[PDB]
RNA sequence: GCCGGAUGCGCAGGGAGUGGUGCAUGGCCGUUUGCAACACGUGGGGUGACCUGUCUGGUUGAUUCCGACAACGCGUGAGGCCUGGGGUGCAGCAGGCUGUGCGACGGGCGGCGGCAAGCUGCAGGAGGGCAGGCGAAAACAGGUCAGUGAUGCCCUCAGAUGCUCUGGGCUGCACGCGCACUACAAUGGCGCGGCGAGCGGGAGUGCCGGGAGGCGCGGGCGAGGCCGUGGCGCAGCAGGGAUGGGGGCCUGGAAGGGUGCCCUGAACGAGGAAUUCCUAGUAGCCGCGGGUC
């Protein structure tokens, strides 16, 4: 029995799973890309793409999204048998830090002023229910010097196991007439103990006391 | 003579396939074995930090480990496949072999 | 085999080594005077008598793998007859022994019937265990 | 350049299905049109100079896609 | 019949032990008799616990002690460990319960390692 | 009546076979550092982009 | 040699470039850090920049806390945390394996300090600063355009700064320097016998050979050393193994590569000014395995 053979196949799964993403980012680039989850080891692989918008990337009734199927039937051997994909959208959109990414590369596309992008995503953020948004804008804003601004509110964590669950950060890369502009949008999120907002296990720091009566 | 093997990365989704499938298996045979966890096989890569060498020795080592797990039990071949019917829901890799 | 063990190791190596000289059961090969023993070794062995002495550490070393019921062969007894090698400049590494007098040896303790093949692997059979039996009477 | 054979080979084969072609061009046989690799890319640069096919690249590899508008045109 | 069997270990060298109620005391640890050892320290380490607890504690008690792993030197504190555990646990079954705690006190007193585990290990620093 | 190598004018009959330039990085076409390691064939500087992301954990 | 000089009617323009610019950039990484710092809400002081908060003192690895306090409440970092390590409760299964918990908090005691925080000794205990991980704000004209289908701009594009092939170089050598290796030997070296690890768990076997190596089957591993003992016996000596000669092999298309055999047997007899690292299973000695291949 090998331990170098166990493994090589679940990277294998893995390294597909880094194309994947990798794929579906330049894929919809047009649209909002939030990310990707993969359920490999059964038969059907089944993947979840989450885009913000449903009914554009299915695209002329389902034909571009088996279109998009088609191609990566034929370019992974792993699994080539089944695979079927379908898209689901963000429940909020300003928790993810993707669709704020994206959304502000948008803008700086349409030389809308970065202050002005800026503070349009972390107001929407808080409305939002989150707790605390970084962003943090990089490139030759202003002139041939490039500065790194560094918009921030609210509890952010750095350190902690809590850092994996609570804070989820984004990068998306923007390419201008002046050069390259990178925003990293990292936001906190709030707890919940149904998972569709946040993380269901607390903060270690966070305790509760019950009441005398 | 049917050999049950699963190996998973995550151990806190195995540990849920191997209990709701013991929660089925004891409803089918009572000589049933215990889940046996076989040796968790564990990698790791060790890499350097900078994509340069303007650094010093700071080496990143990135750990993958799969959990094993097996179950081993003689019994009729409907009844290995309502127990393969049982664990597609499972993201945790299945094999058998029924020698 | 627990009396094996009840007597001195290298008192009983003598003793078995005098015994497959003075039966003749291993013969000498042509260049037994010179043979390095390993690539890692500076010189030739200094004992005359080199050649039995080994004998009996290579059958004893096959006596004791069956006590521990396990099964050995000529490449990976070699590894126990390996020394470190003085390399030069560069770090003394561990180097293997000569295989090529090991074979031989143990070929000869076949045609005495003291090992006996089992499958691919040669284990000792009841003649060595036999005639180990008076000599550890007599240590 | 490269003859018409393999030209319209792949040119009918786009109009079923989409083909993605690696880079790498000493690897020949296509896996699908088993076709040397370089003449196939080369056209399909000349479609997207063209404007006819929507090019995706991920990882070495070139996912090419023939949109629905340019479709009823060829 | 009577039967115990306790371990000891220093850095990465595990030992059992297995005390039985044979006919006369031996200690043939690693299937080798005490007096025969190659090593004396090996075997000095081992006498010097039957000197602490004295000969009269050891009447019929047959000591088959096996030992594996780690280096020449942590082999004897291996089995000097375990030598000991299986001697008070042989009392701890099969014998009178406070001359058990009448050993184990001597020997605590005497060296707390022949008792307990050596916690020190082979603890690597990084580059 | 020697044999004579199967190939080009020179010895060898196909290139890319052998050492550092036959194999790449998976991901970014360079020849610079790649974990051949557990069958991974990406590079270096590629590999903490996407570790975690396979299912390697740091700890 | 070859044209990945597409495409729009020789030109336009795309594309390519390990060409240039990290002082145009993204990302990443380093360093400040082996740190303990950073900030907001409101209020107060000042015309104001600012200050207080964020501190006389005490304490802590820590702006950690006690406390006095024009501040009061918070937030990052610190801590909490996550992983490995030791102890054992239960459960499951078969160089034993892996789940689930427990166990240490500085708790107890003595003495200092007393709103004290805490410090320190001992007992108990497997354990009383274990080893890692993540790691704030701000910077730096730190490094990377030679990781990139990350890239602006400039230059080049057919006699090319493109790709590819072959050969050579990156391995040149009066010399300066960094880090390591092996030593200068007797606490040694050499020759046999005996006993022999962990990470890593795939590999042994039979035959040929003096060795390297070869061949054929093929579910399958263990070190320096230490102990015992024989020789040498203060010697540039059986220390040292540099350099070189002749032969045998391995890999590869190709040896300057590696390995093996024989022989030659250099400096070096403790290393100037200087200077590095290190507090316990640690330094050092000693091998082994993995990445590269
Ligand atoms: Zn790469």
């Amino acid at each position: 029995v090998s331990t170098k053979q166990v493994l090589s196949k679940f990277i294998e799964k893995g390294i597909m799973k880094a194309e994947l993403n990798e794929f579906f980012s330049k894929e919809f680039e047009d649209e909002v890309y939030s990310g990707m989850e993969m359920k490999p080891h059964e038969i059907p692989v089944q993947i979840t793409v989450r885009v913000n918008k449903t009914h554009e990337v299915i695209g002329e009734r389902k034909s571009r999204l088996n279109r998009i199927k088609h191609v990566l039937m034929e370019r992974f051997p792993l699994l080539r048998t089944g695979v079927e994909i379908n898209v689901e959208m963000v429940k909020n959109k300003g928790l993810c830090p993707k669709t704020q990414a994206e959304y502000i590369k948008a803008k700086l596309i349409e030389n809308v002023p970065f202050r002005r992008a800026v503070n349009s995503v972390m107001r929407s953020i808080k409305e939002s229910g989150a707790q605390g948004c970084v962003i943090i804008v990089s490139g030759k804003l202003k002139g041939q010097r490039a500065r790194s601004v560094k918009y921030a509110d609210g509890l952010l964590i750095h350190t902690g196991s809590s850092k994996e669950d609570y804070v989820k950060e984004a990068l998306s890369v923007v390419h201008l007439k002046q050069g390259v502009i990178g925003i990293k949008v990292r936001i906190m999120l709030p707890y919940d103990p149904e998972n569709v907002n946040g993380p269901s296990k607390v903060i270690s720091d966070k305790i509760k006391i019950f009441e005398p009566k | 003579s049917v050999d049950i093997n699963l190996e998973g990365t995550s151990v806190e989704e195995i540990e849920k396939v191997c209990r709701d499938f013991y929660a089925y298996a004891k409803t089918l045979v009572p000589d049933m074995g215990g889940v046996k966890r076989l040796q968790t096989k564990k990698g790791k890569i060790t890499t350097r930090r900078s994509p340069c060498g303007e650094g010093t020795n700071t080496w990143s080592r990135y750990r993958i480990s799969v959990h094993r797990r097996s179950f081993s039990a003689h019994l009729y071949p409907s009844v290995l496949e309502k127990f393969a019917t049982f664990l597609k829901g499972s993201n945790v890799e299945i094999s058998l072999v029924i020698k | 085999m627990k009396e094996l063990f009840m007597v001195r190791a290298d008192a009983l190596n003598e003793a078995l080594a005098g015994y497959l000289k003075s039966k003749n059961i291993v013969k000498l090969p042509e260049n037994f005077d010179i043979i390095k023993t390993s690539h890692g070794k500076q010189r030739a062995p200094s004992d005359k008598d080199w050649y039995y002495k080994r004998a009996a550490s290579i059958f004893r070393k096959l006596l004791i793998a069956m006590h521990e019921e396990k099964r050995i062969g000529v490449k990976r007894l070699s590894r126990k007859y390996g020394c470190a090698k003085n390399r030069g400049s560069r770090p003394s590494k561990h180097v293997d022994g000569s295989r090529g007098h090991i074979r031989k040896i143990m070929q000869d303790l076949e045609r005495a019937g003291l090992i006996v093949k089992d499958g691919n692997y040669r284990k000792v059979s009841d003649m060595g265990i036999i005639e180990t039996g008076q000599l550890i009477s007599q240590i | 350049l490269i003859p018409t054979k393999n030209i319209l080979a792949v040119k009918r084969h786009m109009l079923e299905k989409r083909c993605i072609v690696v880079e790498d061009t000493p690897k020949g046989n296509h896996p699908v049109l088993n076709i040397p690799n370089l003449q196939v890319l080369n056209i399909m640069k000349s479609l997207v100079s063209k404007r006819y096919v929507k090019k995706t690249f991920c990882w070495r590899h070139g996912y090419y896609f023939l949109e629905d508008t340019a479709v009823d045109v060829l | 019949e009577k039967k115990v069997i306790a371990i000891g270990q220093k850095k990465t060298a595990k030992a059992r032990s297995e005390c039985m109620e044979g006919d006369v005391f031996s200690v043939t640890v690693n299937n080798v008799p005490l007096r025969l050892l190659p090593d004396d320290m090996m075997a000095s380490k081992l006498r010097d616990i039957i000197t602490r607890v004295g000969l009269k504690y050891f009447e019929n008690l047959v000591f088959s002690i096996t030992v594996r792993g780690g280096g020449p030197v942590s082999k004897i504190y291996a089995v000097r460990q375990a030598f000991a555990k299986s001697l008070v646990a042989y009392y701890g079954t099969y014998m009178d319960e406070w001359t058990r705690q009448e050993i184990r006190s001597n020997l605590l007193s005497f060296d707390k390692f022949t008792l307990v585990a050596d916690p020190r290990r082979a603890e690597p620093k990084k580059y | 009546n020697i044999k004579i190598k199967p190939g080009s004018y020179a010895g060898r009959v196909d290139t890319r076979k052998f050492g550092r330039g036959s194999r790449s990085c998976r991901a970014c076409f360079t020849h610079r550092g790649i974990i051949r390691q557990y069958n991974l064939y990406l590079c270096r500087r590629c590999f903490r982009e996407y570790a975690l992301e396979i299912g390697f954990k740091k700890v």
